[PDB]
């Protein structure tokens, strides 16, 4: 990468699998070196290997490097310390949940989990901004409707707070779009899609526009097109 | 006085005359009456406190004078111009149920109802 | 482990603490449409009461008791259901119209023989008068109501909004208008069909107000119950929370050990 | 899952159906199975010997022991020398498989010798480069190309927890090298799945790439409708009155659980695990009731057995359903409608 | 028919101008149903 | 099943799925009261108590201790008393009844007793 | 406060408004702020250089930096030789803050010497004179006698809480040291509430002693009625006492 | 503490909770056994005291499910019980 990023001098899109292991296997050299392990058999250089690796992968005047470092949580704690030292690292975290892997939502993204340090409107301007903010409040307001939904019902529910679960869902289900390896899953390549045009599908949704259009016609589908041609699909 | 009641507002539940329509014809209170029970019938009511006179329909119901002045008054829903054009489109289904026909007393009362309020 | 069997319980009593604390909000909502109800119904009653007292009050008799089809009311249905047992050895063979669920499976167990009517849709609606009158003319011909001496009806008077007083009163029947006899210091004409009639409109003005009664002291409860929920909840909590508190000291001990271990090195 | 509950009968079950495989010939669907035992008493080996000979599958069982008694070095080297045995089918083009049951009991081996061996360090005990010893055991197992062999082995670890304490450290190295989970749940044994698997959390990586063609159709939103019992389940022992949908999905779900249920010992043919996972999705027994779900399967079976046993020759046979057969099969589940 | 049912009939007609209350169409609108009981046994439930 | 019998196993698989019920239910229980649990599940509760009473048995060298004397009850007898008590026939009596009491038969004069 | 949930935006924030003070010409009200950026990546903190930079503040700020990739007995003398640079000021007489971000990541570094060293662990495996450091360090700011010359070196620490474990060795022995602790809430951030500051959990134990008296007044109000919001937030699905609701107006404008 | 427990016949568990609550003796009898000094008493004191121990620890059951329908039979071991 730093022959790329240096002699090259290009960009680069690093990619290392799984950072968890590299932890795991410091931790039995540090044991084998006779160095007393730190918290949770960790080694005690842990933090400065990582940071190490972490400094050299950086935008220089020469190049930029964008890692991409998978890191497995071992039973999904997160405040293990050799998550946790990764969890500081790193720039833009992404947390996969299982449970919506499990809803049949892929991507398995959490998106409540989902933060990256840049996201504003002097980021990706005031408008993405903005419909960011409604989308997570929106998803927040679902996931807290869920409790009123268990014991009363959907049915027995506030009608604003209806319409914001019902829109909710086909949001949570936009989400789900088909992935080019998932022909070896589902066999739908993947889909796409640029920036100004999620901005603008997820707001017309969140605004009831695309309420004409069933959940299950965002579900595991791209483009908006694509959107509105399964709502027919399911129609006829 | 008066006490007129329903069970989702009370109206009255003094009221100087009172005049109603009973199966005992029409019936006027005006202060103590002597002491009865009438039965309302479904009914185009004056109520008047002072010499004020409220224009009601009425559902029918109960009316009772207590020896103490006070009529007990319990009914199921009235105001008279609230309800005074729809009553002609129930007209049209009164007709229609009528044709076929407790459907029966549906028809005759709708009927009634439409001809009552028509009254006034 | 310890660690994951205290935190799915305390998972479990948390969760629950969550439902029972958006039931009680839900039901202080419900509580007062309830409440208004009972009110205005309370007033219109008395009226009626009026002319019986003076008229005197003077009497196989009808149950007629109500809960809601929603569970979840306290101990409404079966508080109910032990004020309706007693009476239950006074007449062990009482035909029970059952107005709401909840009521009906505590009776239904006492005496299914007594069970004869029952009617549905009680719970969710908050009482009115379309539905005491339907009930009441399914009362006349299915009941045949005129036969029992004094109809008696058992209902949860709402004594405060923290309390429920399980109550019940007797509906004077055309039988009590005929051996009453200060009907005649209410004197009307044998043509008017006032008895027969006026039987039936109180039938059904004594049921909605006891129904009306019922329902805000069935939602109170429930609130009431539901608070009480949610403070035991905490105890627990609390009681797995130090449990989890010493049980991480003890591992970070046994790591402590390990640590020893690093010593013997 | 947790230790002897049910850990050796896990492992028989598979040894058991592939049976009819292995009693078919041609070498790519005979398995020659390897089973190994680290740690057992030799009552144990030879109730597993007796249970095997009972069926008569130890006419291609391979038995590789190292009973509790033999030494600590013998056990570590136990399972690399049952490895190379499973090698020598898997070089010579045939597929097998190798159950390593426990290799909790062979970390304690390597723990002890390499204490005795004054080996310093160790993560509960357990020094650095166990997760070396046990990830390149585990990876001696493969499916090999056509080009350059044909065999494959497979391989099946058994970790047995200490109290279901996954973050300990020998479970943790597993579950990253391992391909697969089957967490197995004591309380949900008890509750009367036996063998009991808690599916919420086990899983396969590679999935559905080696499922029956048929069977993959069939229960396509079987786990779905599961997956949406175990949350409505969860909120629905609060006992409210949820909405009738949720309670379709409840009571669906509920006959779904009690469906998967088989005893020990059992094995069952995969032409007759087709119907009742078509039926069960197509919702015919999300009417039948739960008591009587045992007899409908029984029952089910056999009437297929008289009635539709060419249609149940041709899922056999041809391992995929037609619409004619996704219909025909709908008509015999309809067709028995008395449980 | 029975007076109540008389005179309910009578204020259910009464809220068909229709310029009535929340309260009123409610007091005069139930989809309620009823299970007839016997012996234990039900004859069948129906709408009141 | 095939060791000691179907019906023996059948038993035992009852008992132990009641029992598992009803300690998952002993959160409920304590948060929520004994009326506010399902009906169905209120008479496996109920069910489930009177088993953990029954299980009990005096011993005949603790018979000194607890002051009852040791009763010992056959395997035969075991499975038919168990049987019986799931079928909740003898189900309408005393959790006192099923505590510190040998076989079925107790069981029942023990009723009689606690019935005086 | 809780994990990179922007404490150094809370704290840089600070920095900005003492910039109001800096362009003014009272010197011993020009705070020169010395940022002490530890483990700190060296991406981050140009990140910090370049926002200081566009916020001109540079020019009054010190930045001493021990970034990720600098060693840990460097990272380990880091907010030490940071005090030595704001007693100088001190000593002449000056004020100046020092915002040390964070001692989370240097009690990690003293426990990688320490171990390396053979200095027994000690509670949650953090070397057992880290109380002793970290007493060391906070007790060397402070405002000094008259006779001394009225100067000061204002501090303000900033610790990482890793689920906002309070219970934590690190915080607990720290959070006694200091004189007031602040703590973010999460949820808040999320919330958009930016300051997170969870208002119950935040405390100065000198506080309002040193507060402007304008301010002292119009604010006694602001705590009583913040106090009450909180109790008062625990309706959503009613009809509240007019009390309730104008308490409730009250507390979320 | 099980170490002791162990190798001692009997034991006199104490709670502070009734100690706090008044009722000194305060001692537990859930977990106060003797399993030796059973066969120690007088005849008299093992006559008048018989399987007071178990009432006493169906007592404490009883008040464990107290907290609606309570028989005749649980309210009379209640009512002894607690006198």
């Amino acid at each position: 990468a730093e022959y790329f990023r240096d002699e090259e001098g290009q960009d680069v899109l690093l990619f290392i699998d799984n950072i968890f292991r590299f932890t795991q296997a410091g931790s039995e050299v540090s044991a084998l070196l006779g160095r007393i392990p730190s918290a949770v058999g960790y080694q005690p250089t842990l933090a400065t290997d990582m940071g190490l690796l972490q400094e050299r992968i950086t935008t220089t005047k020469k190049g930029s490097v964008t890692s991409v470092q998978a890191v497995y949580v071992p039973a999904d704690d997160l405040t293990d310390p050799a998550p946790a030292t990764t969890f500081a690292h790193l720039d833009a975290t992404t947390v996969l949940s299982r449970g919506i892997s499990e809803l049949g939502i892929y991507p398995a993204v959490d998106p409540l989990d989902s933060k990256s340090r840049l996201l504003d409107a002097a980021v990706v301007g005031q408008e993405h901004y903005d419909v960011a903010s409604k989308v997570q409040e929106t998803l927040q307001t679902y996931k807290s409707l869920q409790d009123i939904i268990a014991i009363l019902g959907m049915d027995e529910l506030s009608e604003q707070d209806k319409l914001t679960v019902e829109r909710a869902r086909k949001i949570q289900r936009f989400l789900s779009q088909p992935f080019a390896v998932a022909e070896v899953f589902t066999g739908i390549p993947g889909k796409l899609v640029r920036l100004k045009d999620t901005v603008a599908s997820f707001k017309a949704v969140l605004e009831g526009k695309y309420d004409n259009i069933p959940e299950h016609a965002f579900y595991m589908v791209g483009g908006i097109e694509d959107v509105v041609a399964k709502a027919e699909k399911l129609a006829a | 006085k008066l006490q007129f009641a329903l069970p989702h507002e009370t109206l009255y539940s003094e009221v100087t005359q009172v005049n109603l329509p009973a199966k005992s014809g029409r019936i006027g209170v005006l202060a103590n009456h002597v002491p009865t029970v009438e039965q309302l019938l479904p009914g185009v009511v004056e109520v008047m406190e002072g010499s004020n006179s409220k224009k009601f329909f009425i559902s029918g119901g109960f009316a009772t004078v207590q020896p103490d002045s006070q009529l007990c008054v319990t009914a199921i829903e009235a105001p008279l111009e609230s309800f005074s054009e729809n009553i002609k489109n129930l007209l049209a289904e009164a007709k229609k149920n009528v044709s076929s026909s407790r459907e029966a007393a549906e028809a005759a009362i709708q009927v009634e109802v439409l001809e009552n309020l028509q009254s006034v | 482990a310890t660690l994951k069997e205290v935190e799915m319980r305390l998972k479990s009593i948390k969760n629950i603490e969550k439902i029972t604390k958006t039931m009680k909000i839900v039901a202080s909502t419900r509580l007062s449409k309830a409440e208004k109800a009972k009110i205005s119904a309370k007033k219109m009653d008395e009226a009626e009461q009026l002319f019986y007292k003076n008229a005197e009050t003077k009497n196989k008799e009808l149950i007629v008791a109500i809960t809601s089809d929603k569970g979840l009311c306290g101990s409404i249905h079966s508080q109910l259901a032990k004020a309706v047992r007693r009476h239950l050895n006074d007449q062990p063979n009482a035909d029970i119209v059952t107005i709401g669920d909840k009521i009906k499976m505590q009776l239904l167990r006492t005496h299914p023989n007594n069970i004869k009517l029952s009617i549905n849709g009680i719970g969710k609606d908050a009482p009115t008068f379309q539905e005491s009158a339907l009930i009441a003319d399914k009362l006349l011909s299915v009941m045949k109501a005129g036969t029992y001496p004094k109809i008696s009806i058992f209902y949860n008077d709402p004594v405060s909004s923290l309390s429920f007083e399980p109550s019940e009163k007797p509906i004077f029947n055309a039988k009590t208008i005929e051996q009453s006899p200060s009907f005649g210091k209410f004197e009307i004409d044998t043509d008017a069909n006032v008895p027969r009639d006026l039987f039936e409109y109180t039938l059904a003005n004594q049921m909605l107000t006891a129904m009306a009664q019922g329902y805000a002291a069935e939602i109170s409860a429930r609130r009431n119950a539901m608070d009480n929920a949610s403070k035991n909840a905490g105890d627990m909590i609390n009681r797995y929370s130090i449990l989890y508190n010493r049980t991480r000291q003890a591992v970070i001990t046994n790591e402590l050990v390990d640590i020893i271990t690093g010593a013997s090195s | 899952g947790d230790r002897q509950t049910g850990k050796t009968a896990v492992a028989l079950d598979t040894i058991l159906n592939q049976k009819r495989w292995n009693n078919g010939s041609d070498e790519s669907k005979k398995l020659y199975c390897v089973y190994v035992a680290v740690g057992q008493k030799r009552s144990t080996v030879a109730q597993l010997v007796q249970t095997l000979e009972q069926h008569d599958a130890m006419k291609y069982s391979i038995i590789v022991a190292a009973t509790a008694s033999e030494a600590a070095p013998l056990q570590y080297l136990a399972p690399f020398t049952a490895a190379s045995i499973g090698e020598w089918f898997r070089d010579n083009g045939k597929h097998a498989l190798i159950v390593y049951d426990d290799l909790s009991k062979q970390a304690v081996a390597y723990r002890q010798l390499s204490l005795l061996l004054r080996r310093p360090p160790g993560r509960e005990a357990y020094p650095g480069d166990v997760f070396y010893l046990h990830s390149r055991l585990l990876e001696r197992a493969a499916k090999l190309s056509e080009k350059e062999g044909s065999g494959s082995l497979t391989a099946l670890p058994v970790i047995e927890t200490q109290g279901g304490d996954v973050s300990a450290y020998i479970p943790t190295n597993v579950i990253s090298i391992t391909d697969g989970q089957i967490f197995l749940e004591a309380e949900l044994f008890y509750k009367g799945i036996r063998p009991a698997i808690n599916v919420g959390l086990s899983v396969s990586r590679v999935g559905s790439a080696a499922q029956v063609k048929a069977l993959k159709q069939v229960a396509g939103s079987l786990k779905l409708f599961l997956a949406q019992y175990r949350e409505v389940a969860a909120f629905a022992q609060f006992g409210s009155d949820l909405d009738a949908s949720t309670k379709q999905t409840l009571v669906r779900g509920e006959r779904l659980t009690q469906l998967l249920k088989q005893n020990q010992y059992s094995p069952l043919a995969t032409e007759e695990q087709v119907p009742l996972i078509y039926a069960g999705v197509n919702g015919h027994l999300d009417g039948i009731e739960l008591s009587r779900i045992g007899e409908f399967e029984s029952s089910f079976l056999s009437y297929l057995k008289s009635n539709h046993n060419e249609l149940l020759t041709e899922i056999r046979e041809k391992g995929e359903l037609s619409k004619e057969l996704l219909a025909s099969l709908k008509s015999a589940t309809e067709s028995f409608v008395a449980t | 028919i029975s007076y109540a049912a008389y005179l309910n009939v009578a204020a259910q007609a009464i809220r068909s101008t229709e310029l009535q209350t929340a309260s009123v169409l409610n007091r005069s609108q139930t989809d309620a149903f009823y299970t007839q009981y016997k012996n234990a046994s039900e004859p069948t439930p129906i709408t009141k």
